[PDB]
């Protein structure tokens, strides 16, 4: 059972008895999106500092594990540790995190700290191409907008920053309206707030800055093409479901139609996918896979996939994009009723794996926006309402002749024109 | 010498206002879909020496 309280800091927790693991923590409602392009990467600097050597040697003297997470809606802090020291957690959370930040921003450590981000984020500008793939997508989607920012922060930018401006973000950010405490696993609700309000775990005032610009969508592409690289890696997507819209199940339902292919895996070569009929033959692709990402302001639905056909990459494109055109007009039972149950599945796992952190987070990023926590069965018979008639009423609206985004690298060469890609979102025989 | 005088000069008239505006709706539809090339910006950064 999910419990929220109110009282104090909006206090939430999920009890699992079985578990033999316990993780307190606290996520913010901030994110890469609250950030400017001059100061972009201070969330990724913050995340570092607190996980830099001599924090995390303290928190594992203890006996304690320690876990940060930086996306566009939320900031997550997590300790993790066995069931009967879930109330040390709280005593190092408010030691090191929130009371005192002048240690953790001394010359040295900053200095150190900048340098290791600097050489991550540079690895992974050139040598890691699928995800900075998306994140292009993400930074031409919404660009002049605060969603398109990367969260790992900007080569350029990240030197720029000094310590005034990570004391300026916390000053700004990290408030108590803005925070949300959760707990995971082996502890009770009651325990926690107890635990809660034998120490202060005051955070700070309030009135977090309130953007002037919400973030728009825009039919845009970027080509990064680099010959000296093997493959070619392309990531599509048109404007999705945010959070809390009615049509976010039927978004995730129709991503779940076409799912995911791996060449080399026998098995995934007998699925019931029909798209696979048309890609096998010539072997068109090595993998693609199909998102549904929604934030709290926009959504992204689309594929990415990676390919050594250099030759063909067109008729790839084209074949997907007919398989989308079938969603509209001819969607058949048989595909919606195998949708519910690999949904089901895929949320299952999800939502009831071992590992607490993840329950941590997703109900701390569930509880800032909704105000309340979703059951496990309430979902499925939302899944299981779902029927032939939405998926057509919400196809004809989010992917029938609407704009694209489009962002690629490696021998994207064979990649056509814009808008011989943007014609394929019809069918011109319906 | 001229029989057909009166009906080239009219059917003439119909042609040149059809054609005419077909060709000005042909720019309009030739920057339409131009439009995604004229306003494409490049830039340059100099790949490193390493490799
Ligand atoms: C020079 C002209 C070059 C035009 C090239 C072009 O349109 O290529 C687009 C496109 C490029 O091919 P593709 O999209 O990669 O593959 C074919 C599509 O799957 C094709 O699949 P589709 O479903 O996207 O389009 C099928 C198409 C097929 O059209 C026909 O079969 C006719 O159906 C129609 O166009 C039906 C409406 C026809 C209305 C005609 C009005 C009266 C004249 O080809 C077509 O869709 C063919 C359209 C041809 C229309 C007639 C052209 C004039 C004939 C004289």
């Amino acid at each position: 059972e999910v419990t929220q309280l109110s009282n104090g800091i909006v206090v939430a927790t999920e009890h699992n008895p079985s578990a033999h693991t316990a993780s307190v923590g606290v996520v913010f409602g901030s994110g890469a999106a609250n950030e400017n392009p001059y100061n972009n990467g201070v969330s990724n600097l913050w995340k570092n500092i607190f996980l830099s050597k001599e924090n995390s040697a303290v928190a594992a003297k203890e006996g304690l594990a320690l876990s940060s997470n930086i996306s566009r809606d939320f900031q997550s802090y997590i300790v993790s540790s066995l069931p009967g020291s879930t109330d040390k957690s709280l005593d190092f959370l408010n030691q090191s995190f929130i009371q005192q930040k002048a240690n953790l921003l001394s010359s040295s450590n900053f200095e150190a700290t900048k340098k290791s981000v600097l050489k991550q984020v540079q690895d992974f500008e050139e040598n890691d191409h699928p995800n900075r793939v998306l994140e292009h997508l993400h930074s031409t989607a919404f660009q002049n907008t605060p969603l398109s920012l990367p969260t790992r922060g900007t080569l350029e930018s990240l030197e720029n920053l000094v310590v005034a401006d990570l004391e300026s973000f916390a000053n700004n950010h990290f408030l108590n309206s803005n925070a949300v405490v959760v707990g995971t696993g082996n502890i009770k609700h009651e325990d926690l707030v107890n635990s809660i309000e034998s120490k202060n775990l005051s955070l700070q005032t309030g009135t977090k800055p309130v953007l002037k610009k919400k973030a728009a969508f825009l039919g845009s592409e970027v080509r990064l093409r680099d010959d000296t690289l093997p493959k070619a890696w392309i990531s599509l997507a048109v404007e999705g479901e945010p959070v809390n819209s009615p049509n976010y199940f039927v978004a995730k339902l129709a991503a779940q139609i076409f799912g995911s292919y791996n060449a080399f895996e026998p098995a995934s070569r007998l699925q019931g996918i029909k798209l696979l009929d048309n890609i096998q033959e010539y072997q068109l692709c090595d993998n693609f896979n199909h998102f549904s990402l929604s934030y709290k302001d926009s959504g992204l639905w689309g594929f990415s996939t990676a390919t050594r056909n250099v030759t063909m990459i067109d008729d790839l494109i084209h074949f997907t994009l007919k398989q989308w055109n079938r969603l509209t007009i001819s969607v058949t039972d048989t595909e919606v009723e195998r949708a519910k149950s690999l949904l089901k599945l895929q949320l299952g796992q999800l939502y009831e794996s071992g590992n607490p952190v993840n329950d941590a987070n997703l109900l701390g990023a569930e509880v800032l926006i909704k105000g309340s926590k979703l059951s496990l069965g309430e979902a499925f018979k939302k899944i299981d309402a779902i029927t032939v008639k939405d998926v057509k009423a919400w196809a004809g609206k989010r992917l029938w002749d609407q704009d694209i985004a489009i962002a690629g690298t490696g021998q994207i060469e064979g990649l056509l024109d814009y808008m011989r890609i943007r014609s394929d979102m019809s069918m011109m025989r319906w | 010498a001229e029989p057909e005088h009166d009906e080239r000069k009219r059917l003439g008239l119909k042609t040149v206002i059809i054609l005419s505006s077909l060709y000005l709706l042909s720019i309009w539809v030739k920057k339409f879909k131009w439009a995604g090339i004229k306003t494409r910006k490049f830039v340059f950064n100099p790949p490193k020496p390493r490799k």
